[PDB]
Formats: C-alpha cells, sequence, structure tokens
C-alpha cells in the first residue's frame, strides 16, 4: 500500500524501463496495474508510451524479444482503459501469428 | 495596448520585388499576431535600404507604450543585409525582440549580437552607450512550410502535424485534418498549460510575466519536435533548456489520442480526460503525497482555475495548499495567480467558504493592499457574514478586518456600514 | 561517393528502393557488413528520412551485435556508424545488446 508519491511512479517506471531483468518488470505493470486506474496522470501515458514503446517492437527480428513482448502484454491489461481506447494491438498481432514460418 | 505592441515583419522571395499572395500572407502573420497582436509592418523582399526606414519608423513608433516590440526575419536567399550595422544601429517598456530564419546564420546572428554588442557593450564605455537587455532574438522537407515562422502561429496546427508524424498516429487514428473547432477551445487551454508545466518545471526564476512576450516563450516549447533533420532544427535563445523530458510532453502526446477518437466523428466528444485527470491527485501531493516536491502542480491549478471547470474542486484543492503552508504558500504567490485569479473574481457563497478558505489564506499571506479589492471586499467578504455563518467565516471575516486597521483608505465610511455590522454580531459570538 | 554527392534532391526519392536492395543483398554480408556499414554512413549523413526507411534494417543491425564476429571490428563499425544513425527512437531496439556489449 500507500504507493502514491509522485516521486514513486516515477521511481517506479524505471524499473519498467529496466527491462532487465525480463520479469522485473512484468510485476510493476501489473504492479502499478492498480495504480494505472489511481492516477493515469503519471501513468497511463507513461504506460502509453510503453506499448508505443512496444508495439514497434512487433517488427525487429526474433525473438527473445518478441517473447518479452509478450508478458508485458498482458501485464498492463490490470491498466482497463487504455488498452480500451486502443485495441491495435488486434491488428498488430493478428499478423502477428499470421504470417509465418519464421 | 489591446493589441498589444509594436512588432516588424519581413519576407524572403529575393531581392526588391513583390509577387503574387506575397502580399496576402503578411496580413495571415499580423491576423496571426493578433491572434496574439499587435502593429505590424510588413515587407517584401526588399533591398537593405526599404527595411532600414521603417525600422525607423518603428524606431519613431512610440513604444514607451508598448508593451514591447517585435523585429521579425524569413528566409531569402541569404540576405547579408546589414549584418551589423542597421541591426546594430538600431540596437539595443516597448522591449524590442528580434526573430531569426535562417539556415545558418541564427546563430551567427545571435552570436554577432553578443560580439557587435560586445562591440556595442564595452566599446562604449571608453566613450565616456549601448545596454543590451530586454532586447531578444529568437532564432529558427515534404510537409513544414516554415516551421518556426509556423511554429508560434498554428502553435497546435503544428501540433496536429507532428501528431500525424508519425508512428504514434498508428494508435490514435485516424488523421485527416482542420475542422473540430470548439472541441479545440480545450486543447489551446490545455496545450495553453501544458508547456507552463514545464516551464514551472524549468523556469527558475526567468519567466513571465509579460504577455506576448511569454507567449513567444511557451510557443518557443514546441520546437521540441525539432525531430526533422539529424540538425532536428535547434532554435536558440538566450534570454532552459530540456525540451524533450518535461512530461507534460509526453503526457500531451495522448492527451492528443483523447482527442483523435472524437474527431474521427462525430463529436459528440466533448469531454477527454486531460484537465481532469490532472485535477484529481493534485490533492494527492496536496495531502501527503510528496516531499516537497516542489508542489509539483501549482501551474497546472493556475490555468485549472479560469474555467467553469472543476472549478471549485480546483479552489478547493486551492485551500489545501493553502492548508500546506506557509512553507508553499510564498510558491503560491509565486505563482501568484491568486493575486491574478483569486483577486480577479470579485464575482461566492459556497465559493465563500473556498473564497475564504483559499481567500482568506490567501488575504492571510501579510499582504498586498487589495486596492480596488478593498472595494469589493467591501462589497464581497461584507456580504459574507450576512448569514451570521459559519465559523468557516470565524477569523475569516476578520481577514478583512485588520486591513482597516492596517493603513488608511477608508477602512472608514466603506467601514462603517461594517462598523455597524462588524460589534453588532461581536458580542453575538462572544468565542475570543 | 554518389551517396556522398547529392544531398537530398536525389536521396528523398530513389533512394529507399537501395535500403530494400541493402535488404535484397545481404544480411549481412562479413565484407559487406563492413561496406553497408560504412554505406549507411553515407546514408546516414544526409536524411532524417531514414527515420520511415528505418528498420527494414535496422532489424539486420541486431543480426550483428548478436551474430558477431572478428574482432567486434565488425561491431565497433557499426557501433560506431550507429552513433550516425541517429536518432530518436528504437533505442528500444537499441540500448539492449549495447549494454550486453558491455
Amino acid at each position: 500500500v500507500g504507493r502514491l508519491s509522485s516521486m514513486n511512479p516515477a521511481f517506479v517506471m524505471p524499473f519498467l524501463r529496466k527491462m532487465l531483468i525480463q520479469i522485473l518488470t512484468e510485476l510493476e505493470h501489473s504492479g502499478i496495474g492498480r495504480i494505472k486506474e489511481q492516477s493515469a496522470r503519471m501513468l497511463g501515458h507513461l504506460v502509453s508510451n510503453a506499448p508505443r514503446l512496444i508495439r514497434p517492437y512487433m517488427e525487429p527480428i526474433l525473438k527473445a524479444l518478441i517473447l518479452k513482448l509478450k508478458d508485458p502484454d498482458p501485464d498492463p491489461n490490470p491498466g482497463v482503459i487504455n488498452n480500451v481506447l486502443a485495441t491495435i494491438g488486434e491488428l498488430a498481432q493478428v499478423s502477428g501469428l499470421e504470417m509465418r514460418k519464421w | 495596448t489591446t493589441p498589444c505592441a509594436r512588432l516588424e515583419c519581413w519576407i524572403d522571395p529575393l531581392s526588391m520585388g513583390p509577387q503574387k499572395a506575397l502580399e496576402t500572407i503578411g496580413a495571415n502573420l499580423q491576423k496571426q499576431y493578433e491572434n496574439w497582436q499587435p502593429r505590424a509592418r510588413y515587407k517584401q523582399s526588399l533591398d537593405p535600404t526599404v527595411d532600414e526606414v521603417k525600422k525607423l519608423c518603428t524606431s519613431l513608433r512610440r513604444n514607451a507604450k508598448e508593451e514591447r516590440v517585435l523585429f521579425h526575419y524569413n528566409g531569402h536567399g541569404v540576405p547579408r543585409p546589414t549584418v551589423n550595422g542597421e541591426v546594430w544601429v538600431f540596437n539595443k517598456m516597448g522591449s524590442p525582440s528580434i526573430f531569426v530564419y535562417d539556415c545558418s546564420n541564427a546563430g551567427l546572428i545571435v552570436k554577432s549580437f553578443k560580439q557587435f554588442a560586445l562591440q556595442r557593450e564595452q566599446e562604449l564605455e571608453v566613450a565616456a552607450p549601448d545596454l543590451p537587455a530586454d532586447l531578444f532574438t529568437s532564432c529558427l522537407d515534404l510537409l513544414v512550410a516554415s516551421l518556426f515562422r509556423n511554429f508560434l502561429l498554428a502553435e497546435r496546427i503544428m501540433r496536429s502535424y507532428n501528431c500525424t508524424p508519425v508512428s504514434s498516429p498508428r494508435l490514435p487514428p485516424t488523421y485527416m485534418h482542420a475542422m473540430w473547432q470548439a472541441w479545440d477551445l480545450a486543447v489551446d487551454i490545455c496545450l495553453s498549460q501544458l508547456p507552463t508545466i514545464i516551464e514551472e518545471g524549468t523556469a527558475f526564476r526567468h519567466s513571465p510575466f509579460f504577455a506576448e512576450q511569454l507567449t513567444a516563450f511557451q510557443v518557443w516549447l514546441t520546437m521540441g519536435v525539432e525531430n526533422r533533420n539529424p540538425p532536428e532544427q535547434l532554435p536558440i535563445v538566450l534570454q532552459l533548456s530540456q525540451v524533450h523530458r518535461l512530461r507534460a510532453l509526453d503526457l500531451l502526446g495522448r492527451f492528443l489520442d483523447l482527442g483523435p477518437w472524437a474527431v474521427s466523428l462525430a463529436l459528440s466528444v466533448g469531454i477527454f480526460p486531460y484537465v481532469l485527470k490532472l485535477l484529481q491527485s493534485s490533492a494527492r501531493e496536496l495531502r501527503p503525497l510528496l516531499v516537497f516536491i516542489w508542489a509539483k502542480i501549482l501551474a497546472v491549478d493556475s490555468s485549472c482555475q479560469a474555467d467553469l471547470v472543476k472549478d471549485n474542486g480546483h479552489k478547493y484543492f486551492l485551500s489545501v495548499l493553502a492548508d500546506p503552508y506557509m512553507p508553499a504558500e510564498h510558491r503560491t504567490m509565486t505563482a501568484f495567480i491568486l493575486a491574478v485569479i483569486v483577486n480577479s473574481y470579485h464575482t461566492i457563497w459556497q465559493n465563500f467558504d473556498s473564497a475564504r478558505w483559499c481567500g482568506v489564506r490567501d488575504s492571510a499571506h501579510e499582504k498586498l493592499y487589495s486596492l480596488l479589492s478593498d472595494p469589493i471586499p467591501e462589497v464581497r467578504c461584507a456580504a459574507v457574514f450576512a448569514l451570521g455563518t459559519f465559523v468557516g467565516n470565524s477569523a475569516e471575516r476578520t481577514d478583512h478586518s485588520t486591513t482597516i486597521d492596517h493603513n488608511v483608505a477608508m477602512m472608514l465610511a466603506q467601514l462603517v456600514s461594517d462598523g455597524s455590522p462588524m460589534v453588532r454580531k461581536e458580542l453575538v459570538v462572544a468565542l475570543s | 561517393s554518389f551517396v556522398k554527392s547529392h544531398i537530398r534532391p536525389y536521396m528523398d526519392e530513389i533512394v529507399t528502393l537501395m535500403r530494400e536492395f541493402w535488404v535484397m543483398n545481404t544480411s549481412i554480408q562479413s565484407t559487406i557488413i563492413l561496406l553497408i556499414e560504412q554505406i549507411v554512413v553515407a546514408l546516414g549523413g544526409e536524411f532524417k528520412l531514414y527515420l520511415p526507411q528505418l528498420i527494414p534494417h535496422m532489424l539486420r543491425v541486431f543480426m550483428h551485435d548478436n551474430s558477431p564476429g572478428r574482432i567486434v571490428s565488425i561491431k565497433l563499425l557499426a557501433a560506431i556508424q550507429l552513433f550516425g544513425a541517429n536518432l530518436d527512437d528504437y533505442l528500444h531496439l537499441l540500448l539492449p545488446p549495447i549494454v550486453k556489449l558491455f
């Protein structure tokens, strides 16, 4: 609990920005997954960065990251609304599976 | 004035010639400048002389009025046209402001000033004298026009480009252009502050007020798209600097995507999160979610006040900060926008609680002569006690009380009316 | 040398092809590694529309930091030249081998 102080997200975020080691990040996503919806103020965009950071990782060769795309994909989904208001993750991923075999 | 001050203009088609609609674009500036204002002398293509004339006209045009004065430029095939003298012999309250559009010379031009100033600073002394101050020169593919020119106009217009440009617009989609007017009433009101955050973020302490100056200084920061070219066009200013950074910058990004939906169709929205979501946890730090921060916020609150908003919850959140005072009370007066806005509303009832709570604690800051605000409180603050309530007005009424005991601007007759209402409830409260 | 010459007017335009053709050519070949690299230097000093033109190859780049070979010569070639590849996205993809290349 308590989680808040405006410093903290700015201190929370960088670990999402680690990423190393992968799964460390995978927490704070959900780790903010709640906190996302306290104030998206910091987060929602700090978030929005991430997919905007993350979505481009669909093109770049393979993989070991493209999976390190996977786990961080939902882990924000405890953040709801943003994900809602975009859902182009469909089109990205909808393609991600189709074209094969990589 | 209204519009503010005197302004200069230039354009480079080539040398000594008119042009179709080259005439037309000039006014658009003065227009846009009037959209930001003022007495603006348009030119075209001139050989240096024709220019030199009207400089002196504005050098005649009496700016002891103006709150500033401008010198615009633009791109001709590198017109050298008085590197120094006309500039430097016209040189350092109508405060001059210079403007440059260059491939190179911009900094050089700026560099020139100081250098020429170095002369026109030092070498003046032995003549025992041009003093550089309040004289500033702001610096400047497929879709541009003239960026740093457009930049300040066009503030959001340009913004919509760096939206469409590029990778993010995948998410928000999609583009078209224009339309979308009165919902855009906010985006400015937003992007107005959205920068000012970074400002209060970076300001320290060189700053506003004076309007059109800062209006540029704000629009300056729109240059952080700069992204175009490995010479990301890097305007130079010495009256800063981050650009980049400045989370609000990263924030306005999806604050756009909040608008990119409704614009698709039909508008409809309306709404959008930004001011709200910014408003909320402003209390967070305000309560105890900050260690000194530096308020992290208050800049935002200012423009936030101006609207019907949310106005209360702000004015509410205002007093919260007024509670966290004395320490940050100065920072409030640093922003001071109370002095702006709190005095700017003498127009409270429910608000009178905050108008007390904010304004009292504001008025408590000890002090600034209310001046005509004293008649306004002689109206507003007096009429508060009408209900005889609440103790929320207990000492809050007494806010204005010592003012009359402070110094005499009556405070006697306007007080006499209160002199009746004051002592009346005095024994009726009977509470020390 | 021709790249060295024009800057832009031919650049914005015909170039994108050859970038397909670096993709067409080499994944990259050991020598042509050294080449394309130093060529992308010639490239890199011109656009800023690299940015769109980026990542057909910004892919192949990470063939290399992962591949790698020959004394790190290849790397420090690309490694440096990347400081000409500037800038502003894709550090996403950039930093991870780089830091792993400490």
